């Protein structure tokens, strides 16, 4: 039993009709202090699957080098492990989920929360979630912490169900997600304004966005705001 | 629940209800709540339903050994013993079972309680759960060793009626076993509603309520 | 423990057409004790009807009491109350105890004698009303009373037909309920008669 | 204290009442009179908290005693219960409630029928044809379902409550120290010195 | 519970959904949410039910003798003032949480209310359960001189999503509309897209099914002459 | 919360936040923490939103009476009459409160009132959640009688400095300058303080 | 502190037939008053002609059921690939379940199938691992608004025959799989309209002879 | 359980233990023997939580039992003492230690002597003329103080014994369903079948 | 406590304040917080005493080994192996670490691992009680590649605020110097510092 100390904030996800979407702030909050403006919480595995984690950054980097150890370990002795046998999402989320159960079970947790979104080999989109008491489950979109509260009902107005992702582009999908982090920075008191933004496809592949910024934001109206009540000045 | 047992002169008499609780919900209507553990002994289930269960289970599980080794059946002393031993390597790890395990062996028929602090007692007539309190009043005001079968069979049944009635967390229906020296006799499922109305007509009792 | 599960005891009504039907069970108990199968938690004053689940003192405390205002209330208007004006009535008289409330579940049952028009209400302990068309529940057994009513219930049922609906109901409700039961007690209300009828059930 | 018992039978209501007294690990004693008659054909017996019973007890035999007076009339045994239930209703939102049980075993001169009522601290009343309070019921109340009826005899009804008081003094862990019995009936309160 | 406010061009629109909840069980499908405190001062409440009603009345009461005695209509301020007064000397034991809006001779406007006593000014708030589904549309969507038309929309859309996605939210969508110079329209069931489907089956009994014992004629009359 | 109050050559500017959160929620981005209690008499919130604006109403009231009576107030009678509250409620409030005024006798005066209901004179004065994490720029770069323009700039890049590092402080700066010449409201958005 | 454990809602209804038995749960996934998924499979094929559904905390669930298929891989492998019986089933998840007695799998599991006479079976099972089989189960979040109901019109209780008054029952009457599935897809739309935790979709699990069938239905999404 | 007494007399050592065993708030059984023959003159009366007693009482018995038959001779009631003290000072500072506290009668027939130890849970050993534990004493030493004598005769301590039982019926709220009384002495261990 | 690790053009430089406290009371004002666990890689340590006085002794001893088989180790394995213990003994450690060494193939490099063992590669960083009071100055007066009087002023004038708001620090403000010329130990007394 522990307790979180340096912490990230929603992840959010979504499907669309050739892949997926995952996304995630760049900070790293030390309780209500910003303390760290540099922290990458999506992490790739392969060029077929991104990890986007939230929760206790020390935990998270824990489970990077987890991944960046299964890699190496499924190379070994394996002349297909940049082809058939290459590290598939389902593979790689199954082992998480294994772990963060195991871990609830020693009452001794990864205090995360987790999405892993990829493409499998088939072409079929994954995405799935999983968290500290190892609670699994998936949907069109997936969003940690306030994502769920705040992203999840704006990209479910896009993909409610599962026969709207293939009348789902890329473009539209890209756009819902940049809106529901604007949305978050407005409204999230352990949000940033930078982020990053990780795009699956089967046809073009792994494309990682680095160094997004939250921009249009809508201000101007707060000029007008006076008081609490009754004060006109 | 209520569960009662008692000696008399033909055997041992062995009555249940079947009511299960989760809290003020009524999860079931009718449960089992006595095992048989062979042809000549019987246990008898209140508190937590799984620990009645597994090791009553593993009781008989450990009687079917001892016959296999020995060539014979193991006595009532014997089994009851096993049993609060068991009860004895939990100690204080919070499981709740209370038992009487009825039979008939050489010494005749044999009636002993035990519980989950280890106790271990024989005796003539025990009553134990929520209701056995009302179901000790029947019994021990109509009890003699003098009993016949068909009246014996009745006591044990009304004597959960009893507890049925009154008890919140009993009822439902009563299942009734006869102990013999050549085994044990299922006597049936009697539900308590059509039961209840039944015994206030013919019996008389019961009259504070209407119907 | 908890005030609002110590004497256990159902009480459900629904509207047909034309008509209202309200019931309760009979049990009173203290915690795992049955002590009563004869405690009727179903009052009226005038043509309203008023029954009252939760913690049995504050049952009969809030009856006299409402029986006291009912009485006054037709003295100075020279009139029988209303069911809309006696839930107003009761959701008034239970708000001003708010930081130290009858812990009581009400259930207002009745038809407006001007209008003809068939009318129930529910309250929470401290006063809200839920002003519902098809049905209300209160008790101890209240989860397992919506499971039946949302299910077994259809609008605009002949008191006949309503009667058996609402019989049902609370019949099965009480068997799942180990609090409620110990007999019970259906009102049928239509503008000039009212049928009570006893409902014979399981006495465990 | 502990155990109260009352039966109403055809032209009767018996209440049994224990007699033992507890302080500390020591019974005080053994021959205590759990009870007030309010009115010639009214008794209360009581069991609760130490010293709330009596100084109710004694509050409720007070005013009832100042209203026979007061109209030179004897109020009905439904019309002390229900003074004596509001008092208690009245009591249990007080700052420090009275933590005291009560039967109230009465003959109506008026209808000519016994009653007996049981009511509890909180205020609970309900008109029964025996009662308890606490644990005793739990004991008692089975042998009651079976061998109750409502034209049973006052003889009968005191053989029924001996069967009682002999299953809580085989079933109970505690010493009561027996009971005393009264009857009322339509000639008033006596005691049976000999139980 | 989810409620929102919405300011546009003339005037300003509140919205609720119809779920009131006991725990996970629902206990009203079809819930009034949206409260009169005078005929064009709408408030919407969160939070304890019976405090945001009896807080409602209590002020709407004293609001309507102000009005009275001042030979002038009410003003939104006025209950703002009177409700987080008394709402600050109960040191939020009554759990009201409100969004008041209303059309005064002063103008539009719009303000929440917290049970502790805080208030706050926008153009656009939510409440409840529901308050963060419905921000997040409200953030995506609302715009700087909003029309009447669209007011309603962005409202009903606010709502809309903590119905979907709140399970303290459901059912149906009320509306009211405060515009300067005219009368305020009261929508109740402005929108009702959570209509149960019918049933498989007819579950009314045979008569005769129940099991009766006795049969009595209950006197509601009142005492007969002769 | 990030508030402050500075007093210059011409008078005093108070400056502050406006963000408002419940938890890690931002119930409200664009609250205005600059409230009017006299004309030219001024103050900043912080603590329970409820105690604050319940205080400062009370002491609006106060000091509307002490007007109709007396005259103009001056910035420490105002003070005061908040520190009296804040002192004698001090078990039941939670209110930190910087007070700032401008007299043509006294000029620009600031006055900050911390949690127990202490009152503090001071040439300038930060307080709020996020007043922690710019004490050493604050005290390093504040000069007394200063221009209107350099105070501003200081009142700009301290809120900025608290913004970026404090959670609970964000959305625009807001401004109240307090002079002779009269109020003037001033404001920034992000896209102009974050680049500093 | 940390709590390991946690609630999914979801509820699930087993009804046995006379040559069938049904296995149904809504597929709706919740935290508080959140939703996580409105298509999460709670009802499984294990295989053998057996279904399950392990319904409160889904990580216990998901771990039990896991647990169980391969307990019945292994039942292959070990005894001759021998069909594993729906009795044989139930007591080997009791030993599961009471491995974890002292921290338990926080689920109320149960299976549906035929016994080996070909009769339709429905196990039902508590947290800790008292189990026993039934005609008639609602399990999780909406079981006692439900239960009453299936007292009602699957075992009629409280129903008598009209004209004797009382005195005569209304006889037990065998259900077909048509009349269950109607029966099933009413508790659900009740259960959906009352209970916050159940709705978004219904999925149902048919067992015969010939198989395992499914059968979906959309339930209210609000 | 409850209520265990011992005297040593002259020639003897008698046991009295009371016969009731409560579960919840009903009294299971009143025909209850809390005693153990370790030898054939040594008895061990015990009191305690429930289980703990006859599990520990019959591990005592059972460690007795291999001594004297490895050993073909039985122990002296003082070294029998010493080893149940040691077990039970063992388990004081134990995971779960055995709460039970026991009385050992024996008859030295070395020495010709009878023998009384009393020792508690914690592992306390005392040699007494005559001993109890829990709240017994309380009652009874005042008694046992005033009348007690060395060379009484059996039948004098059976007297004795009977007037602190007596004692302990009028003032105890417990009922502890009479006493099963024991007697050791030089021709083995018997029981008082009327008490 | 006040620590903090500067990189720079040359190499990099650790400073720290020299008070220890147990509750109001200064145990000891002349503390050496700046602790040697290589030739050129040393720490600042802050939280327990105890817990990070055993943390740096059992990371010299692992590195004296490293060195021994396979050379001189990066300033990132020397925070790695900080990281490993902090972060599998976390639930009975309170010890918040800065990392700093010089490579003449990496030059000038800081590690900052905070509470839950977690590591961040920073340009420079900061830690302890006092470090709250500077977050403000530190972000808006660091510059990249400053010389080393330039780094030297800028660690002088960031502790001397945080030990003039900061009462659990204080003392004297130590220094070191890691660059390719060696290493070299600083000291500055309260008359230099606070008159700043
Ligand atoms: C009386 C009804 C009340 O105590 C009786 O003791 C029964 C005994 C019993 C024995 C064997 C089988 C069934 C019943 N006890 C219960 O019903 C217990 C009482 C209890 C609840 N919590 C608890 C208890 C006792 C001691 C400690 C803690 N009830 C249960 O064990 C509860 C947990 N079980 C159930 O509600 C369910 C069971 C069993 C079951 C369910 C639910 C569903 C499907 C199959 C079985
Ligand atoms: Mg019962
Ligand atoms: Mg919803
Ligand atoms: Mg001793
Ligand atoms: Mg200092």
């Amino acid at each position: 039993t522990q307790q979180p100390i340096v912490t990230g904030t929603s992840v959010i996800s979504m499907k669309y009709d050739n892949g997926v979407i995952i996304a995630a702030d760049n900070l790293g909050s030390y309780g209500s202090l910003l303390r760290f403006n540099g922290v990458e919480r999506l992490i790739p595995v392969g060029d077929n699957t991104v990890v986007g984690i939230s929760g206790d950054i020390s935990d998270m980097q824990h489970i990077e080098r987890l991944l960046k150890d299964l890699v190496t370990e499924n190379a070994y002795d394996n002349p297909l492990a940049d082809a058939e046998e290459a590290l598939e999402p389902s593979y790689i989320f199954e082992y998480l989920a294994t772990v963060m159960y195991q871990r609830r079970s020693k009452m001794n947790p990864l205090w995360n929360a987790i999405i892993v979104a990829g493409v499998q080999s088939n072409g079929d989109q994954f995405l799935r979630y999983v968290n500290l008491l190892g609670v699994t489950y998936s949907s069109p979109t997936l969003a940690t912490g306030f994502g769920a509260h705040m992203a999840n009902p704006l990209l479910r107005k896009v993909v409610d169900r599962e026969s709207d992702i293939p009348k789902t582009t890329v473009q539209v999908a890209e756009e819902a997600i940049v809106n529901a982090m604007r949305v978050l920075y407005y409204r999230d008191a352990r949000s940033s304004r930078n982020f990053s933004l990780a795009i699956i496809d089967k046809n073009t592949g792994l494309t990682f966005k680095k160094n997004l910024q939250v921009e249009n934001m809508k201000w101007d109206f707060a000029k007008d705001i006076k008081g609490y009540g009754t004060q006109k000045i | 629940t209520t569960t009662l047992a008692f000696k008399f002169q033909h055997g041992v008499i062995v009555a249940v209800d079947s009511r299960a609780t989760a809290g003020s919900y009524i999860s079931s209507l009718r449960m089992n709540k006595v095992i048989e553990i062979n042809p000549y002994l019987l246990g008898t289930m209140s508190g937590c339903a799984a620990d009645c269960q597994y090791w009553e289970r593993l009781l008989a599980k450990e009687c079917r050994l001892y016959y296999l080794r020995n060539g014979e059946r193991i006595s009532v002393s014997a089994a009851s013993k096993l049993l609060s031993n068991m009860m004895l390597q939990y100690r204080g790890m919070g499981l709740s079972m209370g038992s009487m395990i009825c039979g008939w062996d050489k010494k005749g028929p044999g009636l002993y309680y035990v519980d989950d602090n280890g106790t271990r007692l024989s005796g003539q007539m025990f009553s134990t759960g929520s209701g056995n309190t009302y179901a000790y009043g029947v019994l021990d005001s109509n009890y003699k060793w003098d009993l016949s079968v068909e009246d014996a069979l009745y006591l044990g049944k009304r004597s959960i009626l009893a507890a049925a009635h009154r008890d919140a967390y009993s009822g439902g229906s009563v299942n009734l076993y006869h102990v013999t020296e050549d085994g044990w006799i299922y006597h049936g499922n009697h539900d308590v509603g059509e039961l209840f109305w039944k015994v206030k007509e013919e019996e008389g009792s019961f009259n504070n309520v209407i119907g | 423990s908890d005030p609002s599960s110590i004497n256990g005891g159902i009480v459900v009504a629904m509207t047909g057409k034309d008509c209202v039907a309200i019931a309760c069970d009979l049990r009173l108990g203290s915690q795992s004790l049955g002590v009563s199968n004869k405690f009727e938690k179903i009052f009226h004053y005038g043509h309203v009807f008023l029954g009252i689940t939760g913690l049995a003192t504050d049952v009969t405390t809030l009856n006299e009491m409402f029986r006291y205002k009912t009485n006054l209330y037709k003295l100075k208007e020279e009139r029988a109350i209303e069911p809309e004006t006696f839930t107003q009535l009761v959701s008034s008289s239970l708000y001003e105890r708010r930081f130290g409330p009858y812990f009581v579940g009400p259930v207002v049952a009745g038809i407006n004698s001007k209008s003809g028009k068939p009318f129930i209400a529910g309250f929470d302990l401290i006063g809200c009303i839920d002003e519902a068309k098809d049905f209300i529940v209160s008790g101890t057994a209240s989860d397992q009373l919506f499971g039946m009513c949302e299910s077994l219930y259809e609008p605009n049922l002949e008191p006949e037909d309503l009667f058996e609906t609402i019989s049902q109901a609370l019949l099965n409700a009480a068997d799942r309920d180990a609090l409620s039961g110990w007999g019970a007690v259906v009102y049928i209300i239509k503008k000039d008669e009212v049928v009570k009828r006893y409902l014979k059930m399981r006495q465990d | 204290m502990d155990i109260i018992l009352g039966i109403r039978v055809q032209d009767s209501v018996i209440l049994a009442s224990s007699k033992a007294v507890t302080r500390g690990i020591s019974v005080l004693k053994d021959s205590d009179d759990k009870t007030r008659q309010l009115s010639p054909h009214t008794l209360m017996s009581f069991a609760g908290e130490a010293g709330d019973t009596v100084q109710f007890a004694e509050y409720i035999q007070a005013n009832i005693q100042l209203y026979s007076i007061r109209e030179d009339y004897e109020l009905s045994p439904q019309a002390v219960s229900s003074f004596v239930r509001q008092e208690l209703a009245k009591s249990i939102r007080s700052r420090r409630p009275y933590q005291v049980n009560v039967l109230i075993g009465g003959y109506d001169k008026k209808k000519n029928k016994p009653e007996l009522y049981q009511i509890d601290y909180l205020g609970t009343k309900v008109e029964l044809p025996y009662g308890a309070h606490g644990y005793s019921g739990f004991y008692t109340f089975s042998l009651l379902d079976h061998h109750y009826r409502p034209d049973m005899t006052t003889e009968e009804g005191l053989d029924l409550l001996k069967l009682c008081v002999q299953e809580l003094e085989k079933r109970m862990p505690m010493d009561f120290k027996g009971v005393i019995v009264k009857i009322v009936d339509k000639d008033g309160i006596r005691q049976v010195d000999d139980f | 519970t989810t409620i929102v406010g919405v300011k546009f061009n003339n005037g300003v629109v509140i919205a609720a959904d119809t779920r009131s909840t006991q725990g996970p069980i629902v206990a009203d499908k079809n819930c009034a949410k949206l409260h009169r405190i005078s005929p064009k001062i709408w408030c919407a409440g969160a939070g304890t039910a019976a405090d945001t009603e009896a807080v409602t009345q209590l002020i709407g009461s004293n609001i309507e003798l102000h009005s009275l005695y001042t030979s002038r209509e009410p003003r939104v301020v006025s209950a703002l003032q009177m409700l987080k007064q008394h709402l600050f000397k109960y040191q939020g034991h009554i759990g009201a949480y409100l969004i008041v809006a209303g059309v005064d001779p002063t103008g539009s406007h719009l303000f929440s209310i917290h049970a502790h006593g805080s208030t706050d000014v926008g153009y656009y708030l939510s409440l409840g359960s529901g308050s963060l589904a419905a921000m997040a549309v409200l953030e995506s969507h609302w715009k700087q001189d909003l029309t009447k038309e669209e007011a309603i929309k962005l409202a009903s859309d606010a709502i809309q999503a903590g119905i979907w996605n709140d399970l303290g939210s459901g059912s149906n969508v009320d509306v009211c509309v405060m515009e300067i110079g005219k009368d305020a329209e009261y929508l109740r069931n402005y929108l009702t897209p959570n209509v149960r489907e019918e049933k498989q089956k007819s579950y009314k009994f045979p008569r005769g099914t129940t099991a009766v014992l006795k049969e009595s004629i209950v006197n509601i009359c009142d005492i007969q002459e002769e | 919360t990030s508030i402050m109050a500075v007093t210059f050559k011409d008078g005093v500017i108070l400056g502050a936040d406006s963000r408002t959160t419940t938890g890690a929620y931002i119930a409200n981005r664009v609250t205005d923490k600059l409230t009017r209690v006299h004309d030219k008499i001024w103050c900043c919130r912080s603590g329970s939103a409820a105690d604050t604006q319940a205080i400062a109403d009370i002491v609006q009231y106060h000091l509307e009476l002490y007007t109709s009576q007396y005259g103009t107030p001056s910035t420490e009678t105002a003070a005061s009459v908040f520190k009296e509250l804040c002192y004698e409620n001090k078990d039941n409030l939670t209110a930190g409160i910087i007070v700032a005024g401008y007299d043509d006798k006294n000029k620009g005066e600031v006055y900050t009132i911390p949690l127990g209901g202490s009152v503090h004179k001071l040439p300038y004065a930060i307080a709020g959640s996020g007043s922690t994490f710019i004490y050493g720029y604050c005290d390093k770069n504040f000069r007394e009688n200063m221009s209107k323009e350099e105070t501003v700039d200081f009142i700009k890049h301290s809120l900025s400095q608290a913004i970026k590092w404090d959670g609970s402080s964000g959305g625009v700066i807001r401004m109240v300058v307090l002079t002779a010449a009269g109020v003037e409201r001033l404001i920034f958005y992000p896209d102009e303080y974050e680049q500093l | 502190q940390f709590n390991p454990y946690g609630d999914n809602g979801g509820t699930i209804l087993g009804i046995a037939g006379e040559d069938f038995a049904v296995l149904a749960g809504d597929t709706r996934n919740i935290t508080d008053y959140s939703i996580n998924s409105r298509y999460e499979p709670k009802v499984f094929d294990c295989g053998d002609n057996i279904v399950m559904s392990a319904n409160g905390f889904a990580a216990d669930g998901d771990a039990l059921v896991k647990r169980f298929k391969n307990s019945v891989k292994w039942y292959h492998f070990d005894h001759n690939d021998k069909k594993l019986s729906i009795n044989s089933a139930a007591r080997n998840i009791q030993h599961l379940l009471y491995s974890r007695r002292f921290f338990p799998y926080y689920v109320y599991n149960i299976i549906a199938g035929l016994d080996e006479d070909g009769k339709g079976a429905v196990y039902s099972f508590d947290p800790v691992g008292s189990y026993q089989r039934e005609q008639c189960r609602a399990g999780g979040a909406a079981a006692s608004l439900i239960m009453p109901f299936l007292d009602n019109q699957v075992n009629f209780k409280n129903q008598y025959e009209p004209g004797t008054n009382g005195k005569v029952k209304k006889p037990l009457k065998y259900l077909s799989v048509e009349e269950v599935i109607k029966l099933v897809r009413d508790s659900f739309t009740s259960a959906t309209e009352r209970h916050i935790q159940v709705g978004d979709g219904l999925e149902i699990l048919i067992v015969t002879k010939d198989g395992v069938r499914k059968e979906f239905y959309e339930l209210k999404r609000d």
